This record gives C-alpha cells, structure tokens and sequence, in this order.
C-alpha cells in the first residue's frame, strides 16, 4: 500500500516501489536538492542611527 | 449457499488422445503479497514447454482465471488466481504435471 | 427529482474499512450487514462522525439517504497470493481469532 | 538533519508482470579504486539475461 523511509541526505537518488510487491517499469525516484529553513518571525524592536541636533 | 452436484457427458471421443502437452522445471515465484483482504491474486510460474498443444487445464484444488493456453514454448507465465475466496490452499497443475504452492505467511 | 448529501468517504487499512460521514443537512443513514450476522440500526447524521467497521473480505453494506447502497469486500488496488495455512486459520498475520496465540500457549 | 518518512499510493499495476527477465552469470567487477570517499561509487555489474524486460 505505502510507506518507505529515506534519510535526508541531499543529491543522492532514492528509489521507492510500493503499492504491492512485484516489479514496475516506471517507479518513483526522488532526490532532495535542498532543505530550506525559512523564517516566521516577531520583530522585537528596531534600532538605528539617530540625528541628535543641538 | 447450497452445493450443486453436476454431471456431464461432454461428448468425449472426439479424437482423444492426439494432443497432450507435457511440461518440465515447474516453479512458483511470489509477488504481490500484501496483507489486505481482497479476492485478487497476482503470481507467476516458470516452466519450459516444448510440446505444441492445448491440454485440459487446470486443477481440482486450485483456480486459475485462464484455462486455455496453447503452449508451444514457455518461460514465466503470470496468471490470475482466486485467492482468499474459496482457495486458501492450492495444488497447482499444468496438465498431468504438478507442484504444491505457495508462500507468504509470517508469524 | 431529489438530491441528498455526499455518500461517506472511504479510507482503507490492512483488513479494515473506515468511513467518514459527511452531511449538508440531516440525512438518514443505516448501518446494516448481510455479509455478516444480522443487525439493523437507523440514525440521523447531522454532523460528521467516523465509524470504523472491520471487513476481512466478508461483505459490509452502508445505506446513505436516496442513493444506491454500497457493499464492499474491502476492494483495493492490492492482492494476496497463496496466504493462509492449509488447515483453517484467520486473515492476516494478526492473532485474533486465536490460532497464532494457541501455538504460544 | 533526520529522516523523512514518505508514503505514496502510485499506480504500477498496469499489467503485472510488467516483464521480469530471469538472470544468469551474475558478476561484480570493481575498478577505478582510488582513495577518497567524498565522491560516489563506481562499480560495474556484469550479467547475461534470457529475456528483455523492465
């Protein structure tokens, strides 16, 4: 029916066949190019240069 | 429910015997073993034939979905089976020749 | 001419059928069996609930509003292949009905 | 980082067998052996078949 576990190692091609045993001529090959950590952030504060005028 | 005893004179003779394949190197491969209850069955048998004919096939403790196969030469032959219907055991015959099969039952 | 709501989505597992009931407005549903020992109930599903019934290729039927009944033997796109001991035993590896646990005892 | 479970229901039946050649004369030749391990493997596999299939 389902379900394989590939490790997360990038650029190595993994091959899965699964639905039921036997051979297929088109099977699923999947490769990871990259994992990408993308922010979801709270802005705490902003600071910047200031023009103090006397 | 209910069982039908049946009787037949199929007009035997004919001009029997004048065809009769024989088959050698009889094997069972098991594929499509999943532990889902369905009625299907998807397996193959490997053999070789060199006798050109149709025999009356197959079987009286097994069920194929085929029953007419002009075998002249042979290799791997995928067949459909009525698994988990009324056969949970199979005595597989291909003509006068036979083996018992198959596999897939872990503890 | 009448239309009533979608018939329950089926999900499948190893020897298992699960049903998600999904109405629009209150729809009469029946839970029955005729591939198994006789039972009957009627209930209205106004709000989704999942009912799981196991079927080992016997036959379980569900009746949903004004639509055809569906009976299933838990058909999927998988198959067995010469499973089960020559002398009577239960479907799949699983112990119940004890015939895998009897050898342990 | 970690392992990625993957699950798929993919149509690979088709018609089963989808052709399975039986195979004979199975050999392993290993050549091109030079030290390092931050690059991929190079093996050659020899065999002879009695059928064409996938």
């Amino acid at each position: 029916y389902e379900s394989t576990t590939m490790p997360n190692q990038v650029g190595i091609p993994f091959k899965a066949l699964i639905e039921r045993p036997g051979y297929a001529g088109l099977p699923l090959s999947l490769v990871v190019i990259k994992s990408e950590l993308v922010p979801s952030l709270v802005q705490d504060y902003i600071t910047c240069n200031y023009k103090t005028v006397v | 429910y209910g069982n039908i005893p049946i009787s037949m004179d199929i007009a035997d003779a004919f001009t029997r015997i004048d065809e009769s394949p024989s088959v050698s190197l009889k094997a069972c491969e098991v594929q499509s073993c999943t532990y889902s209850s369905d009625f299907g069955g998807v397996a193959s048998i490997s053999y070789t034939s060199n006798k050109v004919g149709k025999c009356a096939i197959s079987s009286n403790s097994a069920t194929m979905k085929d029953s007419v196969q002009d075998v002249q030469e042979s290799g791997a032959l995928s067949l459909f089976f009525a698994t988990s219907s009324v056969e949970p055991n199979f005595v597989v015959q291909v003509c006068n020749a036979r083996i018992t099969c198959g596999k897939c039952e872990p503890p | 001419a009448v239309s009533v709501a979608p018939e329950p989505q089926v999900t499948y597992r190893l020897g298992e059928v699960e049903f998600h009931f999904h109405p629009m407005y209150p729809t009469l549903f029946s839970i029955r069996s005729l591939g198994k020992d006789p039972s009957h109930s009627q209930e209205w599903i106004d709000t989704p609930m999942s009912k799981t019934i196991q079927v080992g290729a016997e036959g379980v039927e569900y009746v949903w509003g004004n639509n055809n009944p569906v009976r299933l033997w838990a058909q999927k796109s998988s198959s067995s292949s010469a499973h089960g001991n020559p002398i009577s035993i239960v479907s799949h590896y699983y112990d119940l009905y004890p015939y895998w646990t009897i050898t342990v005892l």
